[PDB]
C-alpha cells in the first residue's frame, strides 16, 4: 500500500542523508554530493559519469537491483541536466 | 517540466478527461499526482499513480468521480472527472515526484476547467465617456466564457490602457470594461474587442 | 478535510523573521513529515521545503522546517518583497489514505499606502436605447488591497441589485475592483442623481446624473 512505499522512500533519504553527511569532500574538484530526492549521488570524479545504485524505495526493486542510473557530471564539476533512468525501472 | 492539456469549458453533470503529457523517455519511473485549485483558494489533493505500476491512487470524497490512468506509449497520463460540479471549477495541475505519497519538485501549467450551465455567447459593446485628464472606455457586456482581448486604435494605444477583471453577475455571464488615459486632445478613439469562443469581435467608437 | 495553516494570513517586515505555523492531528503530521509549497500569484505552486525542513535546489537557508509532533512550521528569517505569495504545507495522513494539504497562507510585505481612484460612468446612450442601463463605477490604485463599494439611488436610498468584482492584484504594485449597477433606461431616468461611495482604509463618492 502506498504508506509504507512512501514511508520506504522517507527511509532511503535520512539514509542517503547520513552518508552524505559522513562522506568528506574530494580533494580536487567534483560534482557535490547531494539528494535529488529520486537517487542519491556519490560526489563524481571530473568530467565522468556517475553510477547509481537502483534505489530500494523503489517497488520491484529486486528485478533491478544490480542496476544503476547514469548521470553526468560538468566540465566544472557541476552536476548535468538530465538522469539516465532505465535498469532501475523497467516492470513490464 | 510537463505539458497539459489546455482549458476546458463543460456544464455541470458532465465528465472531463485532461491530459499531463510528459517527456518521450523517462516516464514510467515515477509517481504522477494531480493536485487542484478552485480560484482564490487552497490546494487539494486528488491522487497520483506510478504510471506503469499497479492501480491509481486516490482520496476519499471523489468517490467513483476521478479515474487516473497512464498510457505506456504517448507516455502521458490522463485523468477523468465525473458528475461535475461547480466546486469543481478550478485549474488542475499534475506533479511529478519519486513516490505516491512522496513531495513533488516538478509541476506542470495546469488546465483550468471552468464549470457552469451558462451557453457560449459573444459580448456587447458599449461607448462609455460621455467624458483634470480624460478618462474614456468601452463597456464589454455579457458574454461567456472568458477571455476576452480588448485593443485601442487597432493597437498602437496602450499608455493608459487599464482592463478591468472581469465580473461574474449571475447570470452565469460575464462583464468587464477597459479605460484609455489621455490627454483631453481631435484624434478619434476606437476600441476593438474580441472573443474568440464565440467568435465575435467589434469595433466601437468614442 | 484539512490541516489547518494557523494563518490566513501571515505579515511580516524586510529583514526580519516570518513563521508560518501548520497544525495537524496524529495521523498527519504527527505520524509524518510536513512539507511546504510556495504558490505566486498567476503562478504554480512551488516546492519549499520538504520532509522536514530538508531543502531542494536552489532554495535559500532562509526557509527552515520544525517539529511536526503536533503542528509544524516554516520559518522564513530573513524577509523580502518576492517572499510574499501563498505557503501551503502538506503531509501524508495514515488513518484515511492519501496526502492532505493545509489552507495555506498568504504573506505580505510592507509599502506605502495609496488613494483609491474611482471614475464612475454613466449608461452609454447607445445602451439605453437597448432598453438596458449600466452605471459602471471602476477603481484602481488602492493599499492595501480591501476597499468596499457602496451604491446609492438618488439621495441616500441604498441599492440591492449591483456586481461588484474582486480587489485583483494586477500590473504595477496593486489592486484594482470593478463594479456595476443594473438598471431599466426608467430607473435611470427616474432618478435625480446617482452615487457611488467606494470606502478604503476615507470615504469617496461619485455623480453622475439623469
Amino acid at each position: 500500500t502506498a504508506g509504507e512505499l512512501y514511508q520506504r522512500w522517507e527511509r532511503y533519504r535520512r539514509e542517503c542523508q547520513e552518508t552524505l553527511a559522513a562522506a568528506e569532500p574530494p580533494s580536487g574538484l567534483a560534482c557535490n554530493g547531494s539528494f535529488d530526492m529520486y537517487v542519491c549521488w556519490d560526489y563524481a570524479a571530473p568530467n565522468a559519469t556517475a553510477r547509481a545504485s537502483c534505489p530500494w524505495y523503489l517497488p520491484w526493486h529486486h528485478h533491478v537491483a544490480a542496476g544503476f542510473v547514469l548521470r553526468q557530471c560538468g566540465s566544472d564539476g557541476q552536476w548535468g541536466l538530465w538522469r539516465d533512468h532505465t535498469q532501475c525501472e523497467n516492470p513490464e | 517540466q510537463l505539458q497539459q492539456s489546455g482549458a476546458e469549458v463543460k456544464k455541470p453533470g458532465s465528465s472531463v478527461k485532461v491530459s499531463c503529457k510528459a517527456s518521450g523517455g523517462t516516464f514510467s519511473s515515477y509517481a504522477i499526482s494531480w493536485v487542484r485549485q478552485a480560484p482564490g483558494q487552497g490546494l487539494e489533493w486528488m491522487g497520483g499513480i506510478i504510471p506503469t505500476f499497479g492501480t491509481a491512487n486516490y482520496a476519499q470524497k471523489f468517490q467513483g468521480r476521478v479515474t487516473i490512468t497512464a498510457d505506456e506509449s504517448t507516455s502521458t497520463a490522463y485523468m477523468e472527472l465525473s458528475s461535475l460540479r461547480s466546486e469543481d471549477t478550478a485549474v488542475y495541475y499534475c506533479a511529478q515526484g519519486p513516490i505516491v505519497g512522496a513531495p513533488t519538485d516538478y509541476w506542470g501549467k495546469g488546465t483550468l476547467v471552468t464549470v457552469s450551465s451558462a451557453s457560449t455567447k459573444g459580448p456587447s459593446v458599449f461607448p462609455l465617456a460621455p467624458s483634470g485628464t480624460a478618462a474614456l472606455g468601452c463597456l464589454v457586456k455579457d458574454y461567456f466564457p472568458e477571455p476576452v482581448t480588448v485593443s485601442w486604435n487597432s493597437g498602437a494605444l496602450t499608455s493608459g490602457v487599464h482592463t478591468f477583471p472581469a465580473v461574474l453577475q449571475s447570470s452565469g455571464l460575464y462583464s468587464l470594461s477597459s479605460v484609455v488615459t489621455v490627454p483631453s486632445s481631435t484624434q478619434t478613439y476606437i476600441c476593438n474587442v474580441n472573443h474568440k469562443p464565440s467568435n465575435t469581435k467589434v469595433d466601437k467608437r468614442v | 478535510s484539512y490541516v489547518l495553516t494557523q494563518p490566513p494570513s501571515a505579515s511580516g517586515t524586510p529583514g526580519q523573521r516570518v513563521a508560518i505555523s501548520c497544525s495537524g492531528s496524529n495521523s498527519n503530521i504527527g505520524s509524518n513529515t510536513v512539507h511546504w509549497y510556495q504558490q505566486l500569484p498567476g503562478a504554480a505552486p512551488k516546492l519549499l521545503i520538504y520532509s522536514n525542513n530538508q531543502r531542494p535546489s536552489g532554495v535559500p537557508d532562509r526557509f527552515s522546517g520544525s517539529n511536526s509532533g503536533t503542528s509544524a512550521s516554516l520559518a522564513i528569517s530573513r524577509l523580502q518583497s518576492e517572499d510574499e505569495a501563498d505557503y501551503y504545507c502538506a503531509a501524508w495522513d495514515d488513518s484515511l489514505n492519501g496526502v492532505v494539504f493545509g489552507g495555506g497562507t498568504k504573506v505580505t510585505v510592507l509599502q506605502p499606502k495609496a488613494a483609491p481612484s474611482v471614475t464612475l460612468f454613466p449608461p452609454s446612450s447607445e445602451e439605453l436605447q437597448a432598453n438596458k442601463a449600466t452605471l459602471v463605477c471602476l477603481i484602481s490604485d488602492f493599499y492595501p488591497g480591501a476597499v468596499t463599494v457602496a451604491w446609492k439611488a438618488d439621495s441616500s436610498p441604498v441599492k440591492a441589485g449591483v456586481e461588484t468584482t474582486t480587489p485583483s492584484k494586477q500590473s504595477n504594485n496593486k489592486y484594482a475592483a470593478s463594479s456595476y449597477l443594473s438598471l431599466t433606461p426608467e430607473q435611470w431616468k427616474s432618478h435625480r442623481s446617482y452615487s457611488c461611495q467606494v470606502t478604503h482604509e476615507v470615504e469617496k463618492t461619485v455623480a453622475p446624473t439623469e
